[PDB]
């Protein structure tokens, strides 16, 4: 049931009672992120097996 | 099987030019933080290369 998703990491810290739908990854390690986004950008969201 | 244990620690692990070099692989590490390595000193870290 991969329809349930969770975020890998968020640049900013937590925050009470708010929702964030950011679809971009940070400048991570090797292959941080092409330009701003696109290829070689680890999806900041992951599913559940 | 006989990986090394040399205690490369209590030193300065600068990475400014290290990150600048594109041929380099990965030093933006996940232990405590990717960049907590320039002036950070290591307790008893043993190299196991
Ligand atoms: C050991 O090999 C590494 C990898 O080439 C060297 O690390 C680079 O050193 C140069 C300067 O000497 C820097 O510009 C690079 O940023 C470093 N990282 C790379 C190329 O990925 C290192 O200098 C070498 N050290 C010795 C004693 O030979």
């Amino acid at each position: 049931n991969y329809n349930y998703l969770y975020r890998l990491f968020r640049k900013s810290n937590l925050k009470p009672f708010e929702r964030d739908i950011s679809t971009e990854i940070y400048q991570a390690g090797s292959t941080p992120c092409n330009g701003v986004e696109g290829f070689n950008c680890y999806f900041p969201l992951q599913s559940y097996g | 099987y006989a990986w090394n244990r040399k205690r490369i620690s209590n030193c300065v692990a600068d990475y400014s030019v290290l990150y600048n070099s594109a041929s380099f692989s990965t030093f933006k590490c996940y232990g405590v933080s990717p960049t907590k390595l320039n002036d950070l000193c290591f307790t008893n870290v043993y190299a196991d290369s």
